[PDB]
């Protein structure tokens, strides 16, 4: 499947190269990364875009100064998430109590 | 299952009703040929009354004479079976006459006939099939009350017991209903569930069915689920091989190739408007798709130039500015604009901030309930 | 015999209603004996149903036997209620055959019964004997200084006020009502205090004594332990007050709270009124109120014109706005809005600039001016500056190069205010728990 | 328990999307491409 | 705050139960 | 007496006499006929209230007015239109509308309205329009000569920045003790047997 297995190799390897070259960085020049990986600026930024969409690396592109701001994604507060779910659950519970009270009163 | 009725008839009806499509001579010819051949006597009468067509006189006269002869012989056969035959075949006779009432376009009469047939009948399969006929008529005539009640009866029968074939048929019916009523979430769910076992061929062509599945899925799926279901969907790709346009639409979106996404969206908008079922959702769907395109584009940027928006979408700058401003006002985007310096920033809230907002809202609601109940009781 | 069948059905209903009334008076007497008032509130709870059935002459049936130990009521009630009973009526229903001790009816009891009679003639539309009888009841209540009598007093006050309102006079109600309100404040009643406050507020409003009523409310403290109905009325009143008085944020929050605390099952008229006022105040402040209300079943008929108005404003076209005003002014005034309509004549531009700000960070003054069609792009500067004055938007302006900078929103979570909100709600929940554990009841 | 007598008297959920505009795209894209 | 909600809701449930039970009991002694 | 108060520019006399005028006009409506010289004076009071900026009471007396009289009359109308202009912000139009005075009685209350407008724009430029220079300030704030605005620097003069920019709109500490009180209170409530 050199018709397309070569393409998958190209893609996964390019991903690996980008993650490697960018891990030792913070907000950094897109053109500089392009020179590092010896690849067109548009294509490198695009691939970064897809990686970000798929949540591969916690980074955000910027087409202003033309850079890529990486960061550390903190854990989502599962405490708040569970709290929200519990609030909905007690909405149901108190609704049941309300119906019961109206039935019996 | 049989075309009782043939919903493409309703599609043609809505087309003719459409303003510029009122002059659809070819559609006119197709519809009147179908009317003559299937003996749409009352249906044609209502059609010509609604669209001001010259009421057919001589051809309609022979048509109604044939209709009356058929009705007479059918009712006489019913009487024969009633007087001599047993319940098993009397039920078949009444069911057949109700089907012919559908084949003419006697709406209330067919309703009553199928109702009585179901009342007498004992076979669960027959009950579900009669309900299917009722649902098909109900969708044909957008009587949402009828569709919902028939669906209720069908489900109840199913929980009593059912066969997976009619489960799939009911799922397709329900998906068509959700589409009709703008419930694209459940619509896409059921459509992708049934794509494995599409069987209600009578309702519509399989190709158009998958077209609808693709539309609803794009609308109501996140990018991941879209990947695993539509792009990697086995048949949802095989049939797409045949499909020469929706393929481009879906992929343009997925790999983010833009302005081709917009050309595809415009096309599908015209076809969506032409379609009878989606007509009272095409505006909303087009807006939602435009919003999804913008959101996907923005999600991978913090400060992206408005000019580059313009080129990437292959459009102007003022048009993009207007659309962005409108949807920002709508508040569906976490984005703000600078016009003095053409740029767009993303004000994406912290997970913490957003969740705290939701907690505040939900706490307010539930506390309101709590004080309300505590009060109603303590006093 | 359709007449006979109707008579039989009516008579059986009469027996049922008489039994219910006997139960209610039992509630009252046992309440007073046991030293607990709230049972009176219970007995009054189903008053609307009793009024609805209206016991057209079941009133006469019951009273004829009820009012023997204090038949001094007869002279009044019997002539006013006529004697229409069918000559044959073999019930003779009355407490302990009316009297096993011939003791006087308890003040609460006969007050409530006479109030039922008042309601009957109220719906009967005869507001001369009715108003005189209400005044007589008012003398009774004023004389009778019993606590538990408080709730019945409040209801009596409500109904006397309603009849005088129908008579379209008030005024004497203002004075007497005021005296009673001061009395019920001197004696620490809460439900009566709030009810009477509501009545007097509405009296001021009807004649449009808005500024005086403003002083009244500001200088009078509303009770916390007042019924959802009373809070809803009072909040609606205060909301209209402040909305006219140009305090729109308070108007919004207060009326939204009022609607939340109002019952959902019924009171469609009250819901329509509150929705209209909230709609107008929010539209003035800029927020385009959700379409949920418009699509509500029991509201769309009552709100077509408001929907047309919101459409006109959102479009930002004074042509259709003003022609809508032309078509629907009559009902607009009928509710009482034209003042607010002109306030909108103003705030149309305020809302336009509000959304402009919400959808930009550094837009140019000239650009916003042309967007809003505001000629002479310095009028736009003044307008946005006034918006800043008001607080509708948060953005500095630099005339040096002519641009508006939207204030950079801050991480509010990185503050103390979340702590404050959570403390408020913590106190709320702990209070609810404490009051419930108070409300525990235990048999002996 | 009370009624406030004093106060007398398409199956889906949509916002002001109505907004009386023409074809969402057809005209817009056609004109935009013509200019561009 | 959420835990306080838990406490309040449970206490309110207890109040409803106690009130209805006591009402039924007193109704019994009535009959 | 009210017009005399106007002539003498004695606001206390004006307000008191107009208070009695209200108490007479709006109290005994039926027992009295229309006061031909009532709407003129009442609209002049509209102007009075607008000039004092007592907008709340202004709107209260508006609503107390009959609805139709709001628009039908000219005396009543003119102050209302001026008020709408002021609320909108078209102060240029407000100044332009000086001449259209239905009655000459509307005199010197226009001037009180003018200096009230000046104070309004003063607060405007204070909390917004960061660092406005002298020339822009003079052209916008329709004061008199630049010497007169230097005098108006009596109005706290902001700071005049470096270049008469009139300064600008002028613009931690763990609340430990109070938060400790709050949490102690939470525990207390959780803890009592009650």
């Amino acid at each position: 499947i050199i018709s397309t297995h070569l393409a998958k190799l190209y893609d996964n390897l390019l991903e690996q190269n980008l993650i490697r070259v960018i891990e030792p960085f913070s907000r950094v020049q897109i053109e500089h990364i392009s020179s590092l990986i010896k690849l067109s600026k548009a294509d490198v930024e695009r691939k970064l875009s897809q990686m970000i969409l798929d949540k591969k690396f916690h980074g955000i592109l910027d087409q202003g100064e033309g850079v890529l701001i990486i960061f550390d994604e903190p854990p989502v507060d599962k405490t708040y998430e569970a709290a929200l779910e519990t609030i909905q659950n007690m909405s149901k519970v108190v609704d049941s109590l309300y119906n019961k009270a109206k039935k019996l009163t | 299952l049989p075309k009782n009725p043939d919903l493409r008839i309703a599609q043609l009806r809505f087309l003719l009703s459409l303003p510029e499509h009122r002059g659809d001579a070819a559609v006119r010819d197709e519809l009147m040929a179908a009317v003559r051949d299937n003996n749409m006597a009352p249906y044609y009468e209502a059609l010509c009354k609604s669209l001001d067509w010259q009421i057919d006189v001589d051809l309609l006269n022979k048509m109604k004479k044939a209709n009356e002869d058929e009705l007479k012989r059918l009712d006489e056969e019913l009487e024969d079976a009633e007087k001599n035959l047993g319940e098993s075949e009397i039920r078949d006779a009444m069911m057949a006459k109700a089907e012919y009432l559908c084949r003419i376009g006697d709406k209330e009469g067919a309703l009553t006939a199928f109702r009585k047939t179901y009342d007498k009948t004992v076979a669960l399969g027959h009950r579900l099939d009669i309900v299917f006929y009722l649902l098909r008529i109900g969708l044909f005539y957008m009587d949402n009350d009828l569709i919902t009640r028939n669906t209720e009866k069908a489900k109840s029968l199913i929980e009593e017991g059912g066969d997976w074939d009619r489960r799939n048929r009911l799922k397709v019916y329900q998906g068509l209903y959700c589409v009709a009523i703008r419930d694209f979430k459940q619509a896409a769910e059921l459509f992708l569930d049934t794509v494995s076992t599409f069987t209600s061929y009578e309702l519509m062509d399989y190709k158009t069915f998958v077209t609808y599945t693709v539309y609803v899925s794009m609308i109501a799926l996140e990018r991941p689920d879209l990947r695993e279901k539509v792009i990697k969907g086995a048949e949802i790709l095989e049939v797409l091989h045949s499909l020469p346009a929706v393929r481009q639409y879906l992929f343009s979106l997925y790999e983010c190739r833009y302005s081709v996404f917009f050309q595809s969206l415009a096309v599908v908008e015209q076809e969506m408007k032409k379609d009878w079922l989606f007509a009272p959702h095409y505006r909303y769907y087009v807006r939602e798709m435009r919003i999804h395109a913008y959101s996907q584009l923005l999600e991978s940027y913090r400060s992206l130039t408005l000019g580059y928006m313009a080129e990437a979408f292959g459009v102007g700058v003022e048009f993009i500015d207007q659309e962005l401003s409108r949807f920002i006002a709508a508040g569906r985007l976490h984005c703000k604009i600078d016009k003095v310096n053409e740029i767009v920033e993303t004000n994406r809230p912290d997970s913490k901030n957003w969740q705290y907002q939701e907690t505040i809202k939900k706490g307010d609601l539930l506390l309101n309930r709590v004080q309300k109940l505590s009060r109603v009781i303590n006093m | 015999t359709a007449a006979a069948a109707a008579e039989h059905s009516q008579r059986e209903l009469d027996t049922v209603t008489l039994e219910d009334i006997k139960e209610h008076v039992k509630q009252l007497e046992k309440a007073v004996s046991g030293k607990e008032p709230r049972f009176v509130l219970r007995a009054l709870r189903m008053l609307p149903s009793t009024s609805r059935r209206l016991n057209h002459y079941v009133l006469y049936k019951a009273v004829q036997g009820f009012f023997t130990s204090n038949n001094a009521t007869r002279d009044f009630l019997l002539p006013f209620l006529e004697e229409p009973m069918d000559t044959e009526a073999d019930l003779q229903f009355r407490p302990r055959t009316g009297k096993a001790a011939s003791t006087p009816l308890l003040p609460e009891v006969e007050a409530y019964l006479q109030l039922l009679v008042v309601i009957f003639m109220m719906n009967s539309k005869r507001y001369k004997e009715a108003q005189k009888i209400s005044d007589d009841l008012m003398q009774k209540i004023s004389t009778q200084n019993r606590r538990a009598l408080d709730l019945v007093a409040a209801k009596c006050y409500y109904y006397h006020a309603r009849v005088y309102e129908f008579l379209d006079k008030l005024d004497v109600v203002r004075s007497f009502l005021h005296a009673r309100l001061r009395t019920a404040t001197l004696r620490h009643d809460a439900d009566g205090q709030a009810t009477l406050l509501n009545l007097l507020l509405r009296n001021y409003l009807h004649y449009s004594l808005y500024d005086q009523a403003e002083k009244l409310v500001s200088k009078s403290v509303f009770p916390e332990q007042a019924n959802n109905n009373e809070w809803a009325r009072y909040l609606y009143y205060t909301g209209r007050i402040k909305a006219i008085q140009l305090e729109y944020s308070e108007a919004r929050r207060t009326m939204t709270n009022a609607l939340r605390k109002a019952p959902q099952h019924t009171a469609v008229g009250f819901k329509q009124t509150v929705h209209k006022l909230l709609i107008v105040v929010e539209l003035l402040l800029g927020e385009i109120p959700d379409r949920l209300q418009f699509r509500q079943p029991s509201l769309k008929r009552s709100l077509m014109p408001y929907f047309l108005l919101t459409q006109a404003v959102r479009t930002g076209n004074l042509a259709k706005f003003n022609q809508v005003l032309d078509q629907f002014g009559e009902k607009f005034q009928a509710d009482g809005t034209y003042t607010l309509i002109i306030r909108l004549r103003h705030n149309v531009i305020k809302t336009g600039v509000r959304m402009i700000s919400l959808s930009y960070s550094r837009i140019s003054l000239a650009d916003i001016a042309q967007k809003l069609q505001l000629d002479s792009p310095e009028d736009a500067e003044f307008i946005v500056a006034k918006a800043i004055r008001d607080g509708v938007i948060e953005a500095s302006i630099n005339h040096e190069k002519g641009y508006v900078q939207s204030k950079e929103m801050i991480d509010i979570y990185s503050t103390r205010e979340p702590q404050l909100a959570f403390h408020q709600r913590i106190s709320f929940c702990l209070d609810i728990h404490n009051m419930s554990v108070k409300a525990m009841r235990f048999p002996p | 328990d009370d009624e406030f007598e004093e106060f007398p008297a398409h199956v889906w959920e949509d916002n002001w999307d109505d907004d009386n505009v023409e074809d969402d795209f057809s005209n817009q894209l056609r004109a935009e491409l013509e200019k561009h | 705050y959420l835990a306080s909600l838990i406490r309040s809701v449970v206490a309110l449930h207890n109040l409803i139960n106690n009130k209805i039970a006591n009402r039924d009991a007193e109704k019994k002694e009535g009959q | 007496g009210a017009q005399w108060s106007i002539l003498r520019k004695d606001i206390p006399s004006f307000e008191r006499y107009m208070a009695q005028l209200k108490c007479y006009y709006f109290d005994y409506k039926e027992q009295l006929p229309e006061s031909a010289y009532m709407h003129q004076l009442l609209g002049l009071n509209l102007l009075f209230l607008l000039s004092q900026n007592r907008v709340a009471e202004f709107h209260t007396e508006l609503e107390r007015l009959p609805a139709k009289d709001i628009q039908t009359n000219v005396y009543i109308k003119h102050p209302v239109s001026l008020e709408q202009y002021l609320m909108e912000g078209s102060y240029n139009k407000v100044f332009l509308a000086k001449g259209n005075i239905p009655a000459e009685s509307y005199t010197f209350f226009i001037d009180i309205l003018l200096d009230t407008i000046r104070d309004e724009i003063a607060g405007c430029i204070e909390k917004a329009y960061e660092k406005i220079l002298f020339t822009e300030a003079t052209r916008i704030l329709f004061f008199n000569t630049p010497k007169k605005m230097t005098d108006y620097a009596k109005k706290r003069g902001w700071v005049l920045g470096p270049n008469n920019y009139y300064s600008f709109a002028s613009q931690t500490t763990i609340p430990s003790t109070e938060l400790a009180k709050q949490v102690i209170e939470y525990a207390r409530q959780l803890e009592m047997i009650v």
